[PDB]
């Protein structure tokens, strides 16, 4: 179907290397690079999102990350 | 068919191999004490080389 | 690969239905509630995480929402 | 074998079907001005019945 839960959630650890596991660290990194790649307009809406939210810098820097990481899953 | 997805919805998970009807897993942890009290020394009483 | 950008970032819109419509709301509904499901403790860490952080209260529970999405998809 | 993932991910795209070489669409849209300068009416001039 649609969903199937991923399996790196219940990852079971040991010295043996696993299934696949050269590939998870780009496999985020770029699923998510791609899609900004595509459209950046969304980075400018996410920016000023962030601005108008959150009262110090902190916040406000922490929202634009957390925006634009929640976009591209459409999470 | 979807099978593509299970090989990639699978990771994180262990590889085994199945010989009959049994099933040989090569990634494992066990636990043993060791009573080495039994053990001797078979080069004592002899002549040096 | 395990990349596979999604399609429906460029829906294509007319009258007429697209390839898979009738599951893509329940498609990341699902995801979300079997993965809080499976790992209820995560709730906890994110609410503490979230009243950590952030002066009002709207602005925690933003955080809260934004933290349970960004978790289930390792976004 | 990977066609379940291409599968999902062609999730909004539209359909199409393909006889022969042609393939026929199946949603589109269209602009289409229409000059109605030469309509007549055929009923009038026909007394009633």
């Amino acid at each position: 179907a649609v969903t199937l839960p991923s399996h790196s959630t219940r990852k079971l650890q040991t010295r043996s290397q696993t299934w696949l596991e050269s590939r998870e660290y780009t496999k985020h990194l770029i699923r998510v690079e791609n899609w900004i790649f595509r459209n950046p307009g969304f980075a400018l809406a996410a920016a000023a999102i962030a601005w108008l939210l959150g009262s110090s810098t902190s916040q406000k820097v922490i929202y634009l990350v957390m925006i634009l990481l929640i976009a591209p899953a459409y999470s | 068919s979807q099978e593509g997805a299970v090989h990639t919805a699978l990771a994180g998970a262990l590889e085994a191999e199945m010989d009959g009807a049994k099933g040989r897993l090569s990634s494992g942890h066990l636990k043993c004490r060791l009573k080495m009290d039994k053990l001797r020394l078979k080069g004592v009483s002899y002549s040096l080389c």
